[PDB]
């Protein structure tokens, strides 16, 4: 089921390499349950990249 | 856009939480998504007092304004395993931010007890504040009851650049990604903004008068309304002669006081 | 004769206080004791009597001729004229 | 009230005769948006003068449930007289750029009136808003076409886009089904809006929704008169080929026209207090 | 206009200058001669025609 | 559209559901008024967070429920006029000592009429009783107040002690519970009483059903949008202590305005569509 | 507060009580007119003293629920105070075969009125008609009847047949019936009347609904109070048979006067207060 939604994100859209696992990335780990609702505007691939940019942001600041 | 942005329900912005839709919505003239806080009117004054005054006399009204793609360049620099993958050699480490990254950070901000990567990581937390793309605004203000006496129906119209920087020079490795926008009296420079576009430097070296700093080169039509600007044309005739003065840096604000009646009964009291 | 009716006694002492005094031709002039009587009772019958049926006489164009004047084009007459128009 | 059939299984009459009950109730309030309806009248089941005959007893049963829950928009066309002089309660007050053609706009305002017969209110609303919108905009002082012959589209002014979806989509729902009403669409601020605004929109609100159910009924009227003066044309046609006497009777029922409000209604009666003696000819099961 | 600013560039026609453009060259001394040829637009300090 | 909670099981989570469901008919409609609604948060039994959390869920779905209900005043505002206008015909005949005193306030009566804001309504409402209830006392022949400045408080006339102690229970329930009202068994009219005087009986009993309604009402929507800045400010206290992804989450949506229910109404929707991405954030158990 | 009955079981007391709590939406609304619930009382199956005392908590009960519903045609008058001030301005632009002899019933028309008093106001509407029902003859140059002692008989001119048989059973139910006034569907005015005749039958319709209700109601509450005074006249004789001290006891609590409803009610309110004491004075089964 979802495991091949969180699949297409991963690869199709984010086009992360191989060695970025699904597991190791607990901030890319939450996102995936959010990136899956939004089924449409799939087509911007250059949003999804630069959102999981900025969580990623989000999860060292200190500040 | 053609309407007047005045409805609030058309201004909203999310900082710090994933908007995808407004990351995708980026290059759109529509919702702007302007941040909460608003500037208060004391500091509001202070701007207008140095972009408009201190800015172009310091600079002779060489300075331009211009935008950057975020979209194609954020996810270009960074989008790398070493910034993906980030904890809670010297050369070994340049690859990892990338060359593109490296001419920037390596040089400009690296003390020798601070390697590249941990300089240059400081730079990614501030990822999570981007906004749009660069976009101009029109402002179609009418004048105030002292002045629209005469010609009621006078709407000023104004062009400020939304989400720019003022530009000194060229970015010499962001000039793939840069975009040269002349829009004002001043900012208007053909010597940056040339080195941005074939398109304006073909338009200069086939008019080489246009270079010309001081009555700026036609800036295009939708900007190119001089007699509904609040500031004509000698503010650049005085701004581009000017000594880099702090008394020709006053003048201006001198050159600025209003021609109300108000103003003038105001202003003859003091017996200026 | 209009005003004292209508109003309390102490305010009409003030009021004709200063309505009896008149500047004309830049002399003083004052009413030898004037007072409400039934000769100016019957004329405060006909004159809002025919000062009502003015009111119910005038087109609907004729009373908003004002409103039409001062929304396209003002001068000295029609600030004072806007103060007696009480609200709107 | 008293509806029967030819050939149909008593379970299947049992599903069509809640029907009747269940009729506004229900979203897609048209006789062909339920096609399973129609799969339940009996057709290659019954005999096509069984089928064509059956289709008689649920068109005009249904334009008889349609008028009984008549739709009765005076409760809320009442109100948007109140809205619509409370619009231009502040037409009045609000200053214009310029005033001399905003005046013609508040005149027009000022002449909409309810006529006591339906059909031509859906003139009246359109001559109404675009007067009222057009207004609207130049309270914010919107672009507007000068074009000759070119008519402002009626839409909401300063809602947001999700907000203006969620406010169709209740149009589109009243659509659907003119009984059912849910003005639960109030999601309007107090700050962001501005004097004229503010009612302009909800006037327009409830033009919309006036109009929209006079359309529905009116569609639902078009399509049920057309559908009956065809079946009976059908099913006179085929009885013509038979000489006894239980089918000849229905014939001489046929023969009136139905066109009419009260015409479907009599026909219906008449060919349901003499349905015992016809119901031979018609073959079932 | 920010992404069309360079297609403006493209067409090689000159831009006519406009008037208060053409009328700041002169010298103060010069400015009243007949020689401007901008001298009825000056018709008045507060409103420039 | 579903709300969310942390550490409670649920059964409360469930019961604060039905807390909500049933609101309007439920007595006491105030949260501050059920401490055992509060209780049920685990006040002292959870952490400090997940404690501020469930309460700040619980008075945004509170507030949200008001807006939901948001008791609409249309028919008594109409009923209010409809009855107001019966006082003047009942006075036009009545013999007064000074009939133009009286018909200064059968004027005053007569012009009533509701502003569209809400604001304004609650003043005509109390300018009519006392153009009213002084009606009624110069009627009766009875004292009147005299001293400038002064005003007749409006108080139900010629009615027995016990009478007015259950009328104002009554009155008083409605400002616990205002959505739902329940009329007295008892009527204001009297055999003994003038007519006039149990027409303004009646009006006054409307005019202070109507303020009570208003008054709560506002009263308890300020309340909310002050109880929610309160758990906020706060909130962010407590997530600044323990920086983590998820905890550093609920900071950036906590950095909006409050102001403005609508405001409360995107804070509640974008606080509940991101909602997996930080439950972890929160300590449970 | 809560009736009191003797011995009457509670399937009899529920439908007694069932029977007053929906009294606005029966027809016929007369204690009288519906006998089982005269009968519910126990007559010819208990006791003489315990069936004159249910009989009496009947009487009160019903006489209370009068007094509370009440009816209140106020809205319903403003129109007719409003249809015959048209009527005049329809009057007095018509040429006449007389100007002066209709001056007297246009004049007549001008001073109509609602006094203070509730009952003066069906003599006015009377008093209205004659005034408009006689001009509208010979407004059709018909010959009205002028023979000594008759008036006019009140009656709809230049009407259907149809019409006025309708018009007449719906006076009539709401004649038995006075609260739950049914909406008529039929438009009165006909394009084929003069128009003065639209206008003289809209007001003769509103002006023979006042009468009704007014003359219904004040028919049953001048009944009611017969009612209760025969009641107590006769059980007072059986109290005084009895020197129990709760035998005297009730005749102490019967010894004041059931005129004028305000007692009849306060007589209600003490006999249920104090029932306790003297239920030891009437048989059980």
């Amino acid at each position: 089921k979802r495991d091949e939604k969180h699949r297409h994100v991963v690869n199709v859209v984010l086009e992360l390499p191989t060695e970025i696992s699904e597991a190791t990335h607990p901030v890319l780990a939450t996102m995936l349950s959010k990136y899956t609702r939004m089924s449409s505007l799939f087509n911007d691939k250059c949003a999804f990249k630069l959102d999981l940019l900025r969580m990623v942001a989000v999860s060292r600041t200190r500040r | 856009d053609r309407q007047p942005l005045n409805p609030a329900n058309i201004e909203a912005r999310h900082h710090g939480v994933s908007d995808v839709p407004r990351l995708g919505a980026m290059d759109a003239d529509e919702p702007l998504f302007v941040d909460d806080y608003r500037a208060t009117d004391d500091e509001w004054t202070l701007q207008k007092v140095f972009y408009l005054c201190l800015m172009p006399a310091m600079t002779n009204n060489r300075a331009c304004g211009l935008g950057l793609n975020l979209k194609t360049l954020l996810v270009d620099l960074f989008y790398r395993p070493a910034f993906l993958l980030m904890p809670a050699s010297i050369a070994a480490q340049r690859q990892a931010v990338g060359e593109m990254l490296t001419e920037l950070v390596e040089d400009v901000a690296t003390d020798a007890h601070t390697p590249l990567l941990q300089a240059c990581r400081e730079l990614f937390l501030a990822v999570q504040f981007v906004g749009e793309h660069v976009k101009v605004l029109e402002v179609r203000a009418p004048l105030d009851h002292a002045q629209r006496q005469g010609l009621p129906d006078f709407i000023s119209r104004q062009h400020v650049l939304y989400n720019g920087c003022c530009v000194v020079t060229a970015p010499k490795t962001l000039i793939e990604y840069s975009l040269p926008v002349p829009f004002h009296r001043f900012y208007s420079n053909p010597t940056i903004c040339a080195a941005l576009s074939d398109d304006i430097k073909r338009y200069v070296t086939e008019f080489p008068h246009y270079h010309r700093h001081d009555g700026g080169f036609p800036l295009p039509t939708a900007f190119a309304h001089e007699y509904h600007n609040w500031l004509r044309s000698p503010f650049s005739r005085y701004s581009a002669t000017c000594p880099n003065v702090l008394h020709s840096v006053m003048t201006l604000a001198a050159m600025l006081y209003k021609i109300s009646p108000v103003s003038l009964v105001l202003q003859t009291k003091a017996h200026i | 004769g209009l005003f004292s009716l209508d109003r309390s006694y102490e305010e009409v002492k003030a009021a004709v206080q200063q309505l009896q005094t008149i500047t004309f031709r830049d002399a003083t002039f004052t009413i030898p004791d004037p007072v409400i009587d039934q000769h100016l009772l019957i004329d405060m019958k006909t004159a809002c009597l025919s000062m009502s049926m003015v009111a119910n006489l005038a087109s609907e164009l004729t009373m908003t001729y004002v409103r039409k004047l001062a929304l396209e084009d003002s001068s000295m007459l029609l600030v004072k004229c806007q103060e007696l128009l009480m609200r709107l | 009230m008293s509806l029967q059939f030819i050939g149909l299984q008593r379970r299947d009459v049992v599903a069509l005769v809640n029907f009747l009950r269940h009729l506004t109730q229900k979203p897609d309030v048209d006789l062909e948006a339920h096609p399973k309806i129609l799969k339940k009248c009996g057709e290659k089941r019954l005999h096509r003068r069984t089928v064509l005959f059956n289709e008689l007893m649920l068109w005009l049963g249904y334009y008889r449930e349609l008028r009984f829950h008549n739709p009765d928009l005076s409760s809320v066309l009442e109100e948007f007289e109140v809205r619509c002089v409370a619009v231009a309660r502040r037409g009045y007050t609000y200053p214009f750029g310029d005033r001399g053609k905003a005046r013609d706009h508040l005149a027009v305002l000022d002449r909409t009136e309810f006529d006591t017969d339906v059909r031509h209110d859906a003139e009246i609303v359109e001559r109404a808003l675009v007067s009222a919108v057009i207004l609207a905009k130049m309270s914010v002082r919107e672009t507007l076409v000068t074009a000759i012959g070119q008519t402002e589209p009626i839409a909401f002014v300063h809602l947001k886009d999700t907000e203006v979806q969620r406010i169709e989509e209740n149009l589109e729902g009243v659509r659907r089904n003119m009984f059912c009403v849910k003005p639960l669409d109030l999601n309007l601020d107090r700050h962001a809006n501005t004097a004229l605004v503010n009612a302009v929109n909800k006037l327009v609100y409830t033009g919309r929704l006036i109009m929209n159910v006079r359309r529905s009924w009116e569609e639902l009227e078009r399509k049920c008169l057309a559908r009956i003066q065809e079946r009976c044309k059908l099913l006179v046609k085929e009885l013509r080929m038979c000489l006894s006497f239980d089918s000849n009777y229905c014939r001489n029922i046929l023969k009136h026209a139905v066109e009419n409000g009260d015409s479907a209604d009599t026909l219906l009666e008449l060919l349901i207090e003499d349905f015992d003696i016809y119901v031979d000819s018609f073959p079932q099961s | 206009a920010a992404r069309r600013i360079p297609h403006f560039y493209r067409v090689r026609r000159e831009v006519p200058r406009t008037v208060n453009e053409m009328k700041q060259d002169f010298v103060v001394t010069d400015f009243y001669k007949v020689g401007n040829i901008t001298l009825y637009t000056e018709l008045h300090p507060f409103f420039d025609f």
